[PDB]
């Protein structure tokens, strides 16, 4: 610590001590159903972009490693979560939005991005936490004579809500002349038709887009991964996994009167204080296990090599471990130095009226005194 | 109609989240009912303006002792989607539907005990919010003009309705009285006691003394 | 505002004003000496039981060696500040059992054997009007395991690596030093600060002390009872003023309040995101992959390190102010308790 | 700018510390002037004869 | 037409608070101290004001420094003329020389220069594309402008923290000087001092 | 280069702030030394324990 080979007489603060965890426990809900992605990715026809299908998937087990075998997509874009860690933590419900778009419009399905399809057809929120999948559909959604199945909206009076669907077709009034259902010179139809040909370039090609949206907890978890649960253990500093909430500490039965809609508990520093167990409805409060400071009390290196250790603030009937002498102090406890009933001047100040010194005993020892 | 005006005092406090907090003072900015605003009475007698503006969240209160206040008809005009809750109070049928047109079995069904359930007059307080396509309901009955005091509201139901709502009406299917107040984005200073219940709050934009307290 | 009452001195070049009577008064001056000794663990405050965040913290400089060195230099300086102020006497003096000091009472400032803490009555009043928190290691690192429904800030400060060290001199030894100084200055005067203690009757060293202000010593010996009664009445009025008003000790309460709210702000700074996606390292490690969580952990490390540097700089400035006040208190103890000062309004 | 304001509240609570430091400095300067100059109980007046 | 520095530093939220005591109150305090010192001596610093002729007060002052009082009453006119010439000489020295007051002018220059540097730090880019927030908000989308505004926020916050730390150090130095001035007012204006070169 | 510049600027600012605080402490000690030289070398001192 001192980066030196000779240590002068006194008390120094070296590295701290921690109580290491013994085992690990994994906790997950009581649901064994399988999530049905087989009616989402392959289908005869997809919904239009102005009328996009929303599928709620909940109360099942989602294996995200079989998504790559269901559609030929080059990448797997995500915001707020990694693609590789989708099987580790778990959520409340997952939402699927499947629709077809053009080649220009792939980039505008993004948070905080405007354009033509993002502000009139489908708007994503700026705090979107989910994944976007896009893939080519040349041999599935194209015809040589022109595929006119899908439609689009391009004129609107105002902007768009995040996650809003517009179905009604009304003739736009772009001028002072009233329309009244007449598509005249100043009135136009709000929906024209997509035209797809196989002779177009790659920037106008069909693209099927599936958007998976997540919700970060705030509710009892219903969709979770294939991680196997483990039986509970108490009064031991262990590593816990409460519905994807990881951490290390000791768990105890508590007496905090949780309301029935409450699951977590926050401290001033916004850390998790108490958790409701998902399998059995009971409360456990999390405490970090024992730690503290280590102080080294020594005389000079040329004098002797005897060392006393002071554990700062620790009532050391709980220390898992160093001589045969243990002395309690208002600053902690002292190991390696014996207590005497005499009184001298203060040589090495420990604290709370206690000092230590290297003195003869008959034969040489480190003693502590008032 | 007989629109009568009164005062709201300090009412409409609800839990901003679903986490536990004890002996702390937490500041949250959300869609709240401001302190000392004017809620409006209603006296609908059947022997009725068909437009109540939403204005980004609504606070409902009822002192009736039966199931006269049935449900709410959230939507806009009659041009697209526009149908909503059909709450009735026997044991079940909390059905919410987005059926098209047909005013004056489609999307969702909710089961078991309905939203309004109480037997010394009771004041049922409801908060209806719709943020970013998420539709949220708060409900609490209090045994008790509006009384002075604090009583919090607990969350019940979140929904993926995803519609634009600007017009509503209660279902009265004769005398009735229901309080309507309007929510605005405001910041509070909620006080949590040792048991995790809100007992006092301060509106940070009422008077400069409350601004100093915040 | 009013500057004061309007006055005009009737000056003339053949007129003088001379007093015929006096008043003995006892005033009270409050002086801070030491502040709270604190210790900060960087590794557990910044990251906390995290291998990846610790390895990213090692990629920075030797910032935390500098912070720990600065906090240790403050913590030694507080004990030095107490040692210079109170330990100005070589031998612990004791008062005789007979307490007749020429008619002066001296019962409310000399210690009593009934109290186990060996503090006098006015010291008990001074220790009662300051509601001190974080006196040292009170919890002993096991009181927070006994979870209470009303959680205090002390356990939250403890569980983030922010510890408070106890002082070297306990309050029993401070009371012993104060009793030694009082027993020296009652039975001997200014002689115990130069060499050994020189005994002298109290009504004679009081007549010595009237000779230092230009008053002849017959004034005491013809008015001993009136001066003793005035001193006893002033002591009783000081006792009543300390019993009634609790806002007189405002200088010592701010030393507790500043060092409480600084640690409270340092604890509350852990809940900020600092532009990242979350304020919890476990959620960052669980959600993201390695490369993006490196960026998020880097943002949290930079924010928490800046907060720790701000706290250390504020503690350094406050320790400098406390050291200046402690030097003033040591000079006041050396020049006024151990002698008699001719400096005006000192 | 409301975007910079949102990022500033998302950043931290350094600004309350800065405001407290500057307010303490200002109160300290008022105390300095009051301590140096106001050492007399009554506003005396010189006689007209000089 | 030509904007001064006061309006430039006023428009960015850097305001200046008035002192609590106006200059008339400070002048009244010093006038009261002077009147008490002339008409009373040191007796107005202990209890109430005791009037005394000024020749007798200066005789007491000579008895303070170890000179017998018969020196004054035989040399009163010479001492009065020497004091009048000394006051006139210090008046002419204050009128002519302009560099004697370099301590207060240094305080004024330091505060003005620190505020000028804090204002001039707003023109820096700190690695962003522009030093103006409206140009970034009108030229980019949300995602990149969040990064640019974050860079500008970090730079401006570091500059503000540097200014606050410098103000704290200067406040500590000024408080030490004010404590010394209060001690000099208590020990020398209100009475005679036996400390050498104080 | 931007990361290295930010780190080195933070280190240099820490060094300058610590040097300023140490300069204030040394200035206080030098004022005490000048007072002791004026009051004890150039004349006798009546102050106790000075
Ligand atoms: C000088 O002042 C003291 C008060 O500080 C006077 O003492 C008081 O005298 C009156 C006269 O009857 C008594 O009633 C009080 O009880 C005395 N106060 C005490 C003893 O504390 C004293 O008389 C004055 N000397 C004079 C006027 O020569
Ligand atoms: C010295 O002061 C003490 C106060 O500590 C006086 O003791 C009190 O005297 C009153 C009589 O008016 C009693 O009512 C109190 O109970 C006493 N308090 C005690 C004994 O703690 C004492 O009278 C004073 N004088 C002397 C000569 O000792
Ligand atoms: C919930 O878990 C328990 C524990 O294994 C099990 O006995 C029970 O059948 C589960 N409930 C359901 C509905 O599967
Ligand atoms: C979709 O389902 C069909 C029939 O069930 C199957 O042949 C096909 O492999 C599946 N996947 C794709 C990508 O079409
Ligand atoms: C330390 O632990 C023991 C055993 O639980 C307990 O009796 C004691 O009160 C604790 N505290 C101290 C200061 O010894
Ligand atoms: C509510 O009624 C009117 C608004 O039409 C308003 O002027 C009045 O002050 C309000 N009454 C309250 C707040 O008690
Ligand atoms: C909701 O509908 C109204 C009228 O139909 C429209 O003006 C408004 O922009 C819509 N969106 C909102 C309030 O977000
Ligand atoms: C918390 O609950 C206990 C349990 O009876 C009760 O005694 C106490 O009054 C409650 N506190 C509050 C603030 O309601």
């Amino acid at each position: 610590t001192l980066k030196s080979f000779t240590v002068e007489k006194g008390i120094y603060q070296t590295s701290n001590f921690r109580v290491q965890p013994t085992e690990s426990i994994v906790r997950f809900p009581n649901i064994t159903n399988l999530c049905p992605f087989h009616e989402v990715f392959n289908a005869t026809t997809f919904a239009s972009v102005y009328a996009w299908n929303r599928k709620r998937i909940s109360n099942c087990v989602a294996d995200y490693s079989v998504i790559y075998n269901f559609a030929p997509f080059f990448a797997f874009k995500c915001y707020g979560v990694s693609p590789t860690k989708l099987n580790d933590l778990c959520f409340t419900n997952v939402y699927a939005d499947s629709f077809v778009i053009r080649g220009n419009e792939v980039s505008q399905i993004a948070p905080g991005q405007t354009g033509n399809i993002a502000d009139y057809n489908y708007k994503l929120p700026d705090d979107f936490t989910g994944c976007v999948i896009a893939w080519n559909s040349n041999k599935l959604d194209s015809k040589p004579s022109g595929n006119y199945n899908y439609l689009y909206r391009l004129f609107r009076k105002s902007k768009l809500k995040p996650f809003e669907r517009d179905i009604s077709t009304e003739i736009y009034q772009a001028g002072n002349r009233p329309c009244n259902g007449v598509a005249g010179p100043n009135c136009y139809s709000p929906l024209q038709s997509y035209g797809f040909r196989p002779t177009y370039g790659v920037g106008h090609q069909p693209y099927r887009v599936v958007v998976l949206s997540f919700e970060l907890l705030h509710a009892p978890a219903t969709v979770c991964g294939p991680k196997k649960s483990t039986n509970l253990v108490k009064n031991k500093c262990v590593n816990f996994n409460f519905n994807g909430l990881t951490g290390t500490g000791v768990l105890t039965e508590s007496n905090k009167k949780f309301l029935p809609f409450q699951q977590f508990g926050r401290d001033i520093a916004d850390t998790t204080d108490a958790v409701r167990d998902p399998q059995t409805l009971e409360i456990l409060d999390i405490t970090p296990c024992s730690f503290g400071g280590v102080s080294v009390i020594t005389p000079g290196t040329n004098t002797s090599n005897q060392v006393a250790v002071l554990y700062q603030g620790v009532n050391c009937t709980e220390v898992p471990v160093t001589g045969s002498n243990v002395f309690q102090t208002r600053a902690g406890c002292l190991i390696g130095a014996e207590y005497v009933n005499n009184s001298y001047e203060c040589d090495i100040p420990i604290g709370a009226g206690i000092c230590a010194s290297y003195q003869t005993q008959t034969s040489q020892s480190i003693i502590a005194y008032t | 109609r007989t629109q009568s005006y009164t005062n709201s005092f300090t009412r409409g406090v609800y839990y901003p989240d679903k986490v536990f907090r004890s002996s702390v003072l937490h500041s949250t900015q959300d869609l709240f009912l401001p302190f000392f605003s004017n809620v409006t009475w209603f006296h609908a007698i059947h022997v009725d303006n068909p437009a109540l503006p939403f204005n980004d969240g609504v606070y409902f209160a009822s002192t009736e002792k039966s199931n006269i206040i049935r449900g709410w008809i959230f939507g806009t005009t009659l041009d697209s989607k526009t149908q909503s809750l059909l709450i009735v109070n026997n044991a079940t049928n909390v059905v919410i539907k987005v059926c098209e047109f047909q005013f004056c079995n489609c999307t969702f069904e909710y089961v078991s005990q309905p939203f309004l359930m109480d037997l010394f007059k009771n004041l049922r307080e409801f908060v209806f919010k719709n943020i970013d396509g998420y539709f949220k309901i708060y409900s609490k009955h209090t045994p008790i003009d509006l009384p002075q005091g604090f009583s919090a509201l607990e969350p019940l139901v979140d929904l993926p309705i995803g519609i634009n709502i600007t017009r509503f009406q209660t279902l009265l299917a004769g005398a009735a009285a229901y309080y309507v107040g309007y929510l605005q984005p405001r910041t509070f200073l909620l006080k949590y006691n040792e048991n995790g219940t809100i007992t006092d709050a301060v509106d940070c934009a009422l008077d400069p003394l409350s601004e100093t307290k915040c | 505002m009013s500057l004061g009452a309007e006055n005009s001195v009737a000056y003339s070049n053949n007129s003088i004003a001379i007093p015929t009577n006096f008043t003995i008064s006892v005033t009270t001056e409050i002086l801070p000496v030491s502040m709270t000794k604190t210790s900060v663990d960087c590794t557990m405050y910044i990251c906390g039981d995290s291998t990846e965040c610790s390895n990213l913290l090692l990629q920075y400089g030797s910032f935390c060696t500098q912070l720990k060195r600065a906090l240790t230099g403050i913590a030694v300086e507080q004990d030095k500040n107490t040692q210079e102020v109170f330990a100005q006497v070589k031998q612990i003096y004791k008062t005789p059992p007979i307490k007749y000091f020429g008619g002066f009472n001296f019962s409310q400032i000399l210690p009593d054997p009934s109290k186990p803490s060996k503090r006098s009555f006015i010291e008990d009043l001074l220790f009662n009007k300051v509601t001190l928190a974080d006196a040292g290691f009170i919890k002993q690192y096991g009181d927070c395991l006994g979870d209470i429904a009303a959680r205090d800030l002390i356990c939250a400060q403890k569980f983030n690596g922010l510890t408070v060290l106890p002082p070297l001199l306990t309050d029993e030894m401070i009371a012993q030093y104060t009793s030694a100084l009082l027993a020296g200055t009652i039975t001997s005067g200014w002689t115990f600060g130069a060499g050994a203690a020189l005994q002298i009757p109290f009504a004679m060293q009081m007549a010595y002390r009237f000779n230092g202000i230009g008053v002849t010593q017959n004034v005491l010996y013809e008015n001993q009872k009136l001066i003793a009664n005035q001193f006893n009445s002033a002591i009783g009025k000081i006792q009543d003023s300390l019993s009634s008003t609790a806002s007189a000790l405002g200088k010592l309460q701010d030393v507790v309040n500043h060092n409480a709210q600084a640690l409270n702000t340092l604890v509350k700074q852990l809940s900020s995101k600092f532009g990242a996606i979350s304020s919890v390292l476990n959620d960052i490690l669980s959600r993201l992959d390695k490369v993006e969580a490196e960026v998020q952990i880097d943002r949290l490390i930079t924010g928490r390190l800046q907060s720790l540097q701000t706290y250390v700089t504020q503690q350094l400035i406050r320790a400098a102010e406390i050291r200046a006040s402690a030097n003033l208190a040591a000079t006041k103890m050396s020049e006024c308790v151990l002698g008699q000062s001719k400096r005006v309004d000192f």
